[PDB]
RNA sequence: AGGUAGCUCAGUCGGUAUGAGCGUCCGCCUGAAAAGCGGAAGGUCGGCGGUUCGAUCCCGCCCCUG
């Protein structure tokens, strides 16, 4: 169909807004996930009679998986950042 | 092993844990490395969890020849303990240090027991607590002979590492 | 001829990795264990690249073992 709007900016503005691991993983299977919208425009892309809907189909989920990438290595260091800080003993 | 003094000072240096590494030094020479390694080397390296690891030059290490003559007091020994609060990242080698410096030759040793850190203590900061051992080379000390080192020792503290007697 | 979860192995011959065993974690069991059941976590499907809207699957090169 046309989820330019409603799939991908949807998704967009509530990864952004986890701030969490925990929050991040619901986001995913929610937005990105195998039962999210952005999923079934994949699994009925067999079914058409591809060359100028798929490359702007596949964008809708290359731009999507690009959010939850930067999110999650973001939210990844920051939690390694953290454990490292927390570890810190007196040497001496 | 080789009869030299060392001290260790915290220190970032891969593949150590940058909280877990201190930096081996003898007088002023580095010479090592040692503690925890990194966690992010040891999951990409296939490593045990908290793996240690200590790497010092021997070559940097100086040779020492010592001919020691220690000075054994028989006369009776005064005990006493101290309980310092400090910032919480203030090493407490540096606070024996102070300690020590105060306290004077009547000091025989010196040792730390006790690290606590709580809502009676405050926020930022942490309270040890040193055994003291107190003797003099010719007679038998008093209590108040000791207090006096005891509190000469406590304004050393204040005034190198700010610490605060334990109220 | 094959390379598939941390390891050991089936499957999928262009558009939701179908799965097991061990291992790991987690509950039952034990004062605590082992063993056992029970369930979960766990898969750019060898690198480098093409072909394609899209590649674990097809094409080129190379690593790997018999
Ligand atoms: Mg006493
Ligand atoms: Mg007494
Ligand atoms: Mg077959
Ligand atoms: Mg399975
Ligand atoms: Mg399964
Ligand atoms: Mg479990
Ligand atoms: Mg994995």
């Amino acid at each position: 169909p046309e989820a330019l709007t409603t799939a991908v900016d949807a998704a967009q503005q509530a990864i952004a807004l986890a701030d969490t691991l925990d929050v991040l993983a619901r986001v995913k299977t929610e937005h990105l996930g195998d039962r999210s919208p952005l999923a079934l425009a994949r699994q009925a892309l067999a079914v058409l009679p591809r060359a100028e809907a798929g490359k702007r189909v596949n964008a809708a989920r290359n731009a999507a998986q690009r959010s939850y990438d930067e999110r999650l290595a973001t939210l990844r260091a920051e939690r390694d950042a953290a454990v490292l800080v927390a570890e810190g003993i007196d040497v001496t | 092993a080789s009869r030299v003094d060392v001290t260790l000072r915290p220190a970032q240096y891969l593949p150590w844990h940058p909280g877990r590494c201190a930096q081996v030094f003898v007088g002023e020479s580095s010479v090592g490395h040692a503690g925890q390694l990194h966690p992010a080397v040891i999951e990409r390296s296939g490593l045990p969890k908290g793996t240690c690891a200590v790497e010092l030059n021997l070559d940097a290490i100086p040779c020492s020849a010592p001919l020691p003559a220690p000075r054994v007091s028989p006369y009776p020994a005064v005990f006493q303990d101290v309980s310092l609060v400090v910032a919480a990242d203030i090493p407490a080698q540096a606070v024996a240090d102070a300690v020590r410096a105060g306290a004077g030759d009547l000091l025989e040793d010196i040792a730390l027991f006790d690290v606590f850190t709580g809502p009676q203590i405050g926020e930022h900061r942490k309270s040890l607590t040193f055994a003291l051992r107190f003797r003099a080379p010719d007679r038998t000390l008093t209590e108040d002979d000791a207090s006096a080192a005891r509190d000469a020792a406590v304004q050393s503290a204040a005034e190198r590492v700010g610490a605060v007697l334990r109220g």
